[PDB]
């Protein structure tokens, strides 16, 4: 558990509809969704590869018996009986393991994001603490389009961010 | 009695492989075959006892 599914971030955005992760910003240009594609494609990718590897992991008649093979009949039910409770158990059991580890993975990516983006604006942001920066400058579309690829130039506006904060 | 006969007839079977004989010898009481089945091997198939109807 890595406290931002249901952490600092209290809650999802039925407004993200073009991806699993991604990101909100408010210019003076506008307001608007963006779901961060590499992350999202990434994770459907492995997702997709997780269900096909349970799928193929996985991949009969009675016999009939007299009234003087009664041994004979209870070895076969006790048999029919024991893989049937064997089968069932594992069956049962990695759902459950999977689950957990896929609600895992999806929050280690939403954490990952929030650090990526963390790491790239240092102080000329500042955390709000809900899951938002506000910026110390005004910068514009381009900005976001630069922080959303990876490509943030922080000389650029740290002498800018600077008198403000 | 059963079936109102106090007499009894015991069932027998066999299979004779390719290019085998059977023989019957008898002086009574013998229920001798009329018909017998060629049959011919092949796995995937089974005996399921239901009531569904057939489609």
């Amino acid at each position: 558990l890595f406290g931002a599914i249901a952490g600092f971030i209290e809650g999802g955005w039925t407004g993200m509809v073009d991806g699993w992760y991604g990101y909100h910003h408010q210019n003076e240009q506008g307001s608007g969704y963006a779901a961060d594609l590499k992350s999202t494609q990434n994770a459907i990718d492995k997702i997709t590869n997780k269900v096909n590897s349970v799928i193929e992991k996985m991949n009969a008649v009675g016999k009939e018996f007299n009234h003087l093979e009664k041994r004979i009949e209870n070895l076969n039910k006790k048999v029919d009986d024991g893989f049937l409770d064997i089968w069932t158990y594992n069956a049962e059991l990695l759902v459950l393991l999977e689950n957990e580890r896929t609600l895992d993975y999806h929050d280690s990516n939403v954490k990952n994001l929030y650090e990526k983006v963390r790491n790239q604006l240092k102080n000329n942001a500042k955390e709000i603490g809900n899951g938002c920066f506000e910026f110390y400058h005004k910068c514009d579309n381009t900005c976001m389009e630069s922080v959303k690829n990876g490509t943030y130039d922080y000389p650029k506006y740290s002498e800018e961010a600077k008198l403000n904060r | 009695k059963v079936r109102d006969q106090e007499g009894r007839m015991n069932y027998y079977w066999t299979l004779v492989e390719p290019g085998d004989k059977i023989t019957f010898e008898a002086t009574g009481n013998l229920v001798v075959p009329r018909y017998a089945f060629t049959m011919e091997r092949d796995a995937g198939s089974g005996i399921i006892i239901s009531d569904t109807p057939v489609h």
